[PDB]
């Protein structure tokens, strides 16, 4: 749809600059009371270009930068998620450490004698009966239960988006903005010596 | 020489796209 | 330490240039007769 | 716009550089052939079209998604105002430029 | 997905977790040395397959002998002692695989030693199978860009060909592969899959110094992302070595099985052989030429010729091989080189002679050659590289009569300058990998002739001048070269009379 | 050596090194024939190479302090910089007019200029 505004601006110039030829009839009118020709329209023409082709590098600019910041947030988010999860795993590694310490571990080898003498009994070994997967389960169950409350606070919960973390997208946005407005031509170097050119660099902004 | 005027003519509307820009993107920030 | 490479670019080298110039002769002369 | 658009641009200014000779007018041709390039440099890049929807259904923080959408849609009403600069550089121009034209 | 029911989803999977054991027949240590252990019994143990010791490190049973079995330890065999205990896992040697691999560093055996996490995967592939056959493959017929200007264009490189780059020491051959890796970075950060090209990277023999500057080299430039390093190190043992260019080549067949494109580069090869000659002697195997195994030209061309385009029934993958070979004083003559030759389709040779003359990257277009040929290039690249390659065989011809005869022709001092600006511009820095379509303007600028007018020592930079004002100012051209893949008539006009055109203007040496 | 690059030293010591090389390479390239027919009938720039080549070749050496004893004479110590600018030097064409021997042995580019001045002062 860009390139709609830019055919419309485009001819808006372009009218502007046919307007030159009512210049000539008031230089004839004051004539009558006494009593490089290409330039001009490649100057016009240049400039309107420039502002059209400058005008669709905007408007990539800003999209780009709407897409990146929902995508960067989209990121984090991902990376809260598989925090929360990996936390849920390391609770339940904790776990079967805590099962291998006393405390009640008494009937897990005793589960594990009688679990043994049957696969010693039969061919092969399966836990059917080990108390390690219900134990572990048991406090994944429990987390689980904790989580699942509803969707309205898994907004949140879900995406803890911290301060510091929209920050960083809210400093790349700002950064974007002054990389793009400080971004100064690269014309000639030592041939833009001019005191406009200077002037108009120094306060590019 | 002629060339010279032209040059310096030229560069004087220079910076035009670059304000309009500053304008507009100070306008609202994103975020 | 490779002379037999150093005989054989000098070798190719020579021949081109000399070889070059008779093709532009024989090109001029068979276009002369060609033509007539 | 794209095709064609500059050929004429080029044409003239090829002439003027046929016309420079000396050193000095051959540097200031090479500073006008750059400001003109510049000036008509095209921007291809496809520009994508967002689809703030597929992101607010896919997943994002409550009320991110539609902030963002709608200071983006207020930045993208902004444009140019190509008549006002056209008004401008076609009324007068470098004065001392106009001296150079009366002869 | 909800995170509650992602949760739900993850403790279900955590319930539904079987482990049967079974019964597994054991031997005893006869003897251990030197990482070969003799065992008795452990019969009805296949060959090749894994056995594990009470350590925990993993061994392979290559003899089957009717007294004993011999079994390499894929590992430090100190703890080791005889009349120990050796269990047979009952499965050949397998390797995970799978996209995770991506941007981790693993050992032969698929162990990650990135210390970032234990690998998420699945996935479990043999290590050597049975090579694609003649009707699963296809013709190759797509460009792997490696961003070298001399490469892209006199030596192309189509995915689905191996090409051998053979030198001799601190020629470059590691440079051309990390640059290759660096170009494919563009292709995935943009959303074309079509031009992915995920790149392997097999180190055998090399101190782990290198390989950790190596992959802080990669990271820096972004593109560990879609790399995998496999590492076999000059401390680990032997079968390690011998197995880690399998490992690397089963990963990519992953790729290649599921439509995709993969580029593994094994390094040094010839250290894979040392490293097999050592396994083979210690096991008592009589020793061949150079005491290397009889049966060494089998061990490289089972692993290279797995490198195939399979066709579109298939899904369309491929898997690119960029083997390298180290030479002693650059004698091409050498055993494990000449079978390596022989087996590749062609070959990138690196001079040490013309490294140090300023030619860098070092290669020998004489010499260097591709079977695939301009089936590989685009459009754009074929029309330009035959004249390229008339024009550079006409200057090496022309260099020894300059020298000593010291008297030049009109004609010949235009060949011989021609020439001298090709070979300046076909330089190229380090980690400095170049877009094909910059490189199909720079090499026209070349083959055109315009080269010839600014001085030798301006051309690499005007170069870097052009090529930027033409990303800026003329994209459009750019971007026609790069999709349609095709020099246009309209786009030899248009950058024919520019090139001149930006000669003239910058400030350059002009006087040839 | 690994060290040898743009990024860990300096460009231009990095320029000079790989021009020294280069300079070294050619002229080692030469080196069969001229040994069969002497560098007559070589070309002047090759000859000008060949003269370069053996200064810059005696210039690589110095005395060291360990090895005082063997050649009897000081040990020199140079620094970075003097090292880099003397081979700069070298290879613009300071010292192609004054003798090779005067760059045997010697730790700095000065010192080798001096008794090479001093020879041709003394004639
Ligand atoms: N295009 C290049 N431009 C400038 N210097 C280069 C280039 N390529 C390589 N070098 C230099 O070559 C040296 C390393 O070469 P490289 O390691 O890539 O080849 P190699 O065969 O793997 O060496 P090795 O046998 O020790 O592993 C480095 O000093 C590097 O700076
Ligand atoms: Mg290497």
């Amino acid at each position: 749809q860009v390139a709609q505004a830019n055919y419309s601006k485009f001819r808006a110039d372009y009218s502007a600059s046919v307007a030159a030829f009512q210049q000539r009839i008031k230089t004839i009118e004051k004539e009558n009371t006494g009593s490089h020709t290409s330039y001009g329209e490649i100057r016009a023409d240049s400039i309107n270009n420039f502002l059209a082709n400058e005008y669709l590098r905007l408007q990539s600019h800003i999209t780009s930068r709407a897409l990146n910041i929902l995508k960067q947030a989209q990121a984090y988010e991902t990376m809260n998620q598989a925090a929360l999860l990996q936390k849920l795993i390391d609770d339940a590694t904790s776990a079967i450490d805590n099962a291998l310490k006393g405390d009640k571990k008494a009937e897990v080898l005793a589960r594990s004698l009688d679990s043994a003498i049957d696969g010693l009994s039969k061919g092969y070994m399966d836990y059917q009966n080990d108390p390690l997967l219900p134990l572990i389960l048991s406090s994944i169950e429990a987390n689980v239960k904790k989580i699942t409350t509803l969707s309205a606070q898994e907004q949140a919960n879900l995406i803890g988006l911290t301060a510091e973390q929209l920050k960083s997208i809210k400093e790349n946005d700002v950064r974007a903005r002054k990389e793009f407005l400080e971004s100064q031509p690269k014309l000639d170097n030592n041939l833009k010596n001019i005191e406009s050119v200077k002037k108009i660099l120094a306060t590019w902004g | 020489n002629m060339a010279k005027a032209y040059v310096h003519d030229i560069c004087g509307y220079i910076d035009v796209a670059n304000k309009e820009n500053v304008r507009i993107l100070s306008k609202g920030d994103l975020i | 330490t490779r002379e037999e490479e150093w005989l054989d670019k000098r070798t190719k080298s020579q021949e081109k240039v000399y070889f070059d110039q008779e093709d532009r002769k024989a090109m001029k002369r068979l276009l002369e007769k060609l033509n007539t | 716009q794209a095709p064609g658009n500059q050929d004429k641009i080029l044409k003239w200014i090829s002439t003027l550089s046929n016309k420079a000779t000396t050193g000095e007018s051959r540097s200031y041709c090479t500073q006008l052939s750059s400001l003109v390039s510049f000036y008509n440099k095209q921007h291809v890049e496809q520009i994508p079209t967002i689809d703030f929807n597929e992101w607010k259904s896919v997943i994002s923080t409550q009320g991110l998604v539609d902030k963002v959408k709608e200071n983006y849609e207020s930045l993208i009403k902004e444009q140019y105002n190509t008549d006002a600069i056209s008004k401008q550089i076609s009324s007068a121009s470098s004065k001392a430029l106009d001296d150079i034209e009366n002869e | 997905l909800s995170t509650g029911e992602a949760s739900v989803v993850l403790a279900e999977k955590i319930k539904g977790i079987t482990q049967q054991n079974d019964i597994t027949e054991y031997g005893t240590v006869i003897s251990i040395g030197d990482g070969i252990a003799r065992v008795f019994g452990l019969t009805k143990v296949q060959a090749g397959e894994m056995v594990e010791f009470k350590s925990g490190i993993r061994g392979m049973a290559l003899n089957l002998e009717t007294d004993n079995v011999g079994v390499v330890v894929l590992g430090n065999d100190r703890d080791i002692k005889e009349g120990d205990v050796v269990k047979r896992t009952g499965a050949i040697v397998d390797v995970p695989i799978g996209e995770a691999m991506c941007g981790r560093v693993f050992d032969a055996l698929g162990n990650p030693i990135d210390g970032l996490g234990p690998l998420k995967t699945t996935q479990r592939a043999r290590v050597e199978i049975k090579a694609p056959g003649i009707i699963p493959r296809q013709s190759v017929r797509q460009p792997m860009q490696t961003g070298i200007k001399c490469v892209d264009s006199l030596v192309p490189i189509g995915r689905g060909q191996r090409e051998l780059i053979i030198g001799d020491r601190q020629t470059g051959k590691t440079a051309i592969a990390i640059d290759t890796i660096l170009n494919q970075k563009e292709a995935f950060n943009t959303g074309d899959v079509k031009k992915q090209l995920y790149c392997i990277y097999v180190a055998v023999g090399q101190k782990r110094s290198t390989i950790a500057n190596l992959v802080s080299i990669l990271k820096q430039h972004d593109c560990m992302k879609f790399t995998i390093v496999v590492c076999a190190t000059a401390s680990d043992a032997a079968p390690l070595q011998f197995l880690a260019p399998y490992s690397g080549c089963a990963i990519g067949e992953f790729f290649r099985d599921n439509g995709k494109h993969a580029l593994i580069i094994y390094d040094d090869l010839s250290k894979q052989a040392v490293a097999y000659r050592q396994m083979s002697l210690l096991l008592r195997r009589p020793p061949g030429r150079e005491a290397y195994p009889g049966d060494v030209f089998y061990l490289h061309s089972r692993l290279l010729e797995r490198a195939a385009k399979m066709n579109d029934s298939l899904g369309g993958g491929s898997l690119t091989a960029l083997p390298v070979i180290e030479t002693q004083a650059g004698d091409v003559s050498a055993y494990i080189p000449t079978n390596v030759i022989s087996i590749t389709d062609g070959q990138i040779f690196l001079e040490t002679e013309l490294f140090y003359k300023g030619i860098r990257p070092a290669i020998n277009v004489g010499l260097s050659v591709s079977r695939v040929g301009s089936a590989a290039q685009i459009k754009a690249m074929k029309k330009i590289a035959g004249n390229l390659k008339l024009t550079l065989a006409t200057y090496r011809e022309l260099a020894a009569f300059s020298q000593f005869g010291s008297d030049l022709d009109a004609k010949t001092q235009q060949q011989l300058n021609t020439g001298e600006r090709l070979v300046e511009m076909l330089k190229q820095n380090q980690y400095t990998p170049m877009k094909v379509e910059e490189q199909v303007c720079i090499i026209f600028a070349g083959v055109k002739g315009f080269l010839d007018a600014l001085v030798t020592s301006e051309v690499l930079k005007f170069e870097k001048k052009f090529l930027e004002h033409v990303r800026t100012n003329h994209s459009a051209l750019l971007k026609r070269i790069r999709d349609s893949g095709d020099l246009s008539e309209v786009d030899t006009n248009e950058l024919n009379t520019i090139i001149p055109l930006f000669i003239q203007e910058g400030g350059f040496k002009l006087k040839a | 050596s690994r060290m040898l690059d743009p990024i860990t030293i300096g460009e231009e010591h990095y320029t000079v090194a790989r021009g020294v090389q280069k300079l070294l390479q050619d002229y080692k390239s030469l080196q069969d024939i001229i040994a069969i027919l002497g560098v007559d009938d070589l070309s002047e720039e090759d000859k000008l190479v060949v003269a370069r080549a053996r200064k810059v070749q005696k210039f690589l050496s110095q005395p060291f302090f360990m090895s005082e004893v063997f050649s009897g004479i000081p040990g020199r110590f140079v620094n970075l910089k003097q090292n880099i600018a003397s081979f700069k030097a070298l290879l613009e064409g300071a010292g192609d007019e004054y003798p090779e021997s005067c760059f045997y042995m010697k730790g700095d580019l000065e010192e080798s200029l001096a008794a090479g001045r001093a020879d041709a002062l003394k004639s």
